[PDB]
RNA sequence: AGCCAGGAUGUUGGCUUAGAAGCAGCCAUCAUUUAAAGAAAGCGUAAUAGCUCACUGGUCGAGUCGGCCUGCGCGGAAGA
């Protein structure tokens, strides 16, 4: 974006019960206090996308007011469930063995069709290929 | 500091010059790193 | 060696006497500035000057790039003047100057006084600036280096005699 | 190398985690515009920033940078 306000990021682990960022001094400099966002907010994300982890970011306004907004669920989240195994190959910084076919890329290319409407699937199978070798995954070219 | 005959490399933040025959080393950011002979 | 192979240009309106003993120059900012001959000889047969070894002296070719620097400064000292750099910093310490004789108050029972060399003018235009004027870049550097003989500023408070050019800064509660 | 003049747009990137706008890890490290540029080099901050830089332009100007190999020198160097 040509103009951006760059609001504080609030990433914390799954199923975590006592998080430290939602009381940190960065929210102090943003000028807000967070009450409900990190302990049961799994229900407030399940109320906007199910069976798929969605990213959420803060937007801040006057009178210490705040609103939470969604992003595109990253292709990595789909790749970590594409082969019917837990986290795919798991952690990065790992020996590579798990290979993604152009048929598997063409299954997740369907995520682009609502913006890439020109009805070419081989094109969307390359426009989904951005950093596809992340998470220690192997790619078919 | 110490009187030394080795300069080598020790800190990447050092600034080195040869002055009056000897090597002189001073470091802006990393602590205690200094040399007056080398 | 690099710089003695290349020329320097004579600025318009500058007047030189440069073909025998004693080089004399004048311009916008200095009058009757002269220097005695040494091991380097300058060629004046074009509006650009070049340096080489003077006959009747030794090892002047290794000095030709150095002669160029002193000559360029000898033109600057009669066309525009030099860069001011000397300062005295911290509350309770300040310079005094007659024009003419200069003194520093910097927490010593030493005199810390200078009568000045011939043709040198001294000024102290603020609580922390000192200025030296002349046509020899080395004399206005060395008079400042006698003024920088006591009260060296420390990395705990930074109080004393300093240049506008440093290798030390103050550090508070430092590591450890 | 120097001097002056340039330090973004895609970019609010994705993964892991304790957080991290280059700024300790992992995916990479390209396309675009121009007078002109690293998802980053370093110091630095709670983090950006601050910057000092990487990288180009103009200028000047012809050799030069890091190693490999082969020789000669320097500092290494106190005692009656």
């Amino acid at each position: 974006a040509k103009k951006v306000q760059a609001y504080v990021k609030l990433q914390v682990a799954a199923g975590m019960a006592n998080p430290s960022p939602p009381v940190g001094p960065a929210l102090g400099q943003q000028g807000v206090n967070i009450m409900e966002f990190c302990k049961a907010f799994n229900a407030k994300t399940d109320s906007i996308e199910k069976g798929l982890p969605i990213p959420v970011v803060i937007t801040v306004y006057a009178d210490r007011s705040f609103t939470f907004v969604t992003k595109t669920p990253p292709a990595a989240v789909l790749l970590k469930k594409a082969a019917g195994i837990k986290s795919g190959s798991g952690k990065p910084n790992k020996d590579k063995v798990g290979k993604i076919s152009r048929a598997q890329l063409q299954e997740i290319a369907q995520t682009k069709a609502a913006d890439m409407t020109g009805a070419d699937i081989e094109a969307m199978t390359r426009s989904i290929e951005g950093t596809a070798r992340s998470m220690g995954l192997v790619v078919e070219d | 500091m110490k009187v030394r005959a080795s300069v080598k490399k020790l800190c990447r933040n050092c600034k080195i010059v040869k002055r009056d025959g000897v090597i002189r080393v001073i470091c802006s950011a990393e602590p205690k790193h200094k040399q007056r002979q080398g | 060696s690099r710089v003695a192979k290349a020329p320097v240009v004579v600025p318009a309106g500058v007047d030189v006497k440069i073909n025998g003993q004693v080089i004399t120059i004048k311009g916008k900012n200095g009058e009757l500035t002269r220097t005695l001959n040494d091991a380097v000889e300058v060629k004046h047969a074009d509006n650009t000057l070049t340096f080489g070894p003077r006959d009747g002296y030794a090892d002047g070719w290794a000095q030709a790039g150095t002669a160029r620097a002193l000559l360029n400064s000898m033109v600057i000292g009669v066309t525009e003047g030099f860069t001011k750099k000397l300062q005295l910093v911290g509350v309770g310490y300040r310079a005094a100057v007659k024009g003419n004789v200069i003194n520093l108050s910097l927490g010593f029972s030493h005199p810390v006084d200078h009568q000045l060399p011939a043709g040198i003018t001294a000024e102290c235009p603020t609580q922390t600036e000192i200025v030296l004027k002349g046509a020899d870049k080395q004399v206005i550097g060395q008079v400042a280096a006698d003024l920088r003989a006591y009260r060296r500023p420390e990395p705990y408070k930074g109080k004393g005699v300093r240049y506008a050019d440093e290798v030390v800064r103050t550090k508070e509660a430092k590591k450890k």
